[PDB]
């Protein structure tokens, strides 16, 4: 169960030296 | 982004996906 | 960039706040 | 962004250039 | 909804600089 | 704090007046 | 110094959990 | 070393995604 | 109440200069 | 550990106890 | 507090000088 | 893990290498 900061925290940890976009709507 | 891994639960393999 | 990384785990935690429902995009 | 913000404190302007 | 150290997190965001007081009751 | 942030929805704008 | 506004995100963490419903100040 | 210090944090952090049920270990 | 990661936080905050074991299950 | 501190409340000094 | 505490390490005890 | 992975950026590899 990931939601609110824990889920950007999570795309960080994968992609935190790509790059990636969060749109949550 | 929210449905696939706070509503239903995810994979950091599957959050792979939205590395731009 | 080490330092640069941690760093980055601190500002995307800042965009999702400073941002709201519009979401953010973040890129070294 | 890390440029911008890792380099000397940004402020709460500096980050909302990288809302959507 | 900021609760928890989320609260603490939002306040220092804004206030981080300046500097603040937390005190829950 | 925690009504106006946690109970009731809050703004960073808002949390400027906890700033010492 | 960013290092330190960087370091000083981890000290209001730990305060929280450090001091309870007393709470606690932070200041630069 | 303060900086390895703040970085732990992060580190632990990354291993509770990483790891999942089987959990981890932290030692510096 | 302390759960998913907030209670590695408190268990870093504690042990993270000893080490210590996180074994949830 | 889940039990002790996230299914009934924890204290930092009984946590002392799971440092290696 | 960022004098005494992102300098060297600090300890519970140096921290516990901040709660209120 | 302080030494290989606070030196240089860590990989999810290397990073799996302390599970338990
Ligand atoms: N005004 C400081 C806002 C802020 C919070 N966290 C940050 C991290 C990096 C930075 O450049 C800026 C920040
Ligand atoms: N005993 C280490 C407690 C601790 C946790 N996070 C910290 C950050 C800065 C510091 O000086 C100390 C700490
Ligand atoms: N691939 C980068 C994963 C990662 C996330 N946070 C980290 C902190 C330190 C490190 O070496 C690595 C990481
Ligand atoms: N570093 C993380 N993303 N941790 C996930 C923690 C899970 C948390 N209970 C949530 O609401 O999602
Ligand atoms: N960096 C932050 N303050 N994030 C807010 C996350 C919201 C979280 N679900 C809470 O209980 O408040
Ligand atoms: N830095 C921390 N460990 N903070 C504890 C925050 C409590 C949070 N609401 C939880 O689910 O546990
Ligand atoms: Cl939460
Ligand atoms: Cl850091
Ligand atoms: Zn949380
Ligand atoms: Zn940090």
């Amino acid at each position: 169960h990931l939601c609110g900061s824990h889920l950007v925290e999570a795309l960080y940890l994968v992609c935190g030296e790509r790059g990636f976009f969060y749109t949550p709507k | 982004i929210v449905e696939q891994c706070c509503t239903s639960i995810c994979s950091l393999y599957q959050l792979e996906n939205y590395c731009n």
